[PDB]
């Protein structure tokens, strides 16, 4: 159900720079969760994530951080395929490595 | 030699000459370590295969030969898609697509383990690249 394509590791602020249908992996902070729509933010950026088909079996707390693997539906909207808690993650080191991976060949 | 921590896209770039070891940037490679999340699980006759994605642009089939280690093989199919694993194994180039025959693995449940794995791999690749450039 995930497909054999490799996910592009990016920041939420880069989602709109990618093509629809592309598999993406990113970290986001829970802003709200209603009507099958999970809104995640990172700084001033945000993205609407459809989790209707992948409803977590545990409650989601506002402001908690989640790792997401999904496909871009259109600008600002991602169809979620996998969700995992990123509790305790060192955000500064994580963003440093995401940036380095995009810059190093 | 060592345990060569690598990104999957680079594993797919190792060169073989069918006629035990492969070559990466001119360096002989056999034992490798990869880290990524499980994208899929396939069951075969006598082996379980985990497809792993480290976001490097390519995924890698990780093979667990059941009879070689029943214990580890059992732990392997106890995994679920999305779980992150650190796998140590040897490269296998029998088919056009290289695969990794697992010798050991551990599930990584600390969210910080993954970026540390990425850090280690970028540093390792940079050092090997410099060495290769100085010797060639």
């Amino acid at each position: 159900p995930l497909g054999s394509d490799s996910a592009k590791l990016i920041f939420i602020n880069q989602i709109n720079d990618c093509k629809d249908g592309q598999k993406l992996r990113f970290l986001g902070c829970v802003q709200s969760y209603k009507n099958g729509i999970l809104r995640l933010i990172d700084g001033s950026s945000s993205v609407t994530c459809d989790v209707t088909v992948v409803l977590p079996d545990v409650s989601i707390q506002k402001h908690e951080w989640l790792n997401i693997v999904g496909r871009k539906r259109q600008d600002g909207i991602v169809d979620v395929l996998l969700i995992r808690s990123a509790v305790g993650i060192n955000l500064p080191r994580y963003r440093q490595m995401v940036s380095e991976r995009q810059k190093c060949d | 030699s060592r345990w060569n921590p690598m990104f999957i896209s680079d594993v797919h770039k190792i060169s073989f000459h069918p006629h035990y070891i492969g070559f990466w940037m001119g360096f002989p490679i056999r034992w490798i370590q990869i880290v990524g999340y499980i994208a899929a699980i396939d069951i075969y006759e006598g082996k379980h295969v985990l497809t792993v994605d480290d976001c490097s642009g390519m995924v890698l089939r990780v093979v667990f030969i059941i009879q070689d280690d029943f214990s580890m093989s059992k732990r392997a199919i106890s995994m679920s898609p999305g779980n992150v694993v650190c796998v140590f194994g040897k490269i296998n180039s029998f088919r056009s697509e290289v695969e990794l025959i697992a010798q050991s693995f551990e599930e990584l449940r600390d969210p910080n383990d993954e970026w540390k794995a990425w850090q280690k791999r970028m540093r390792y690749k940079k050092n090997l690249t410099k060495i290769s450039k100085n010797h060639h």
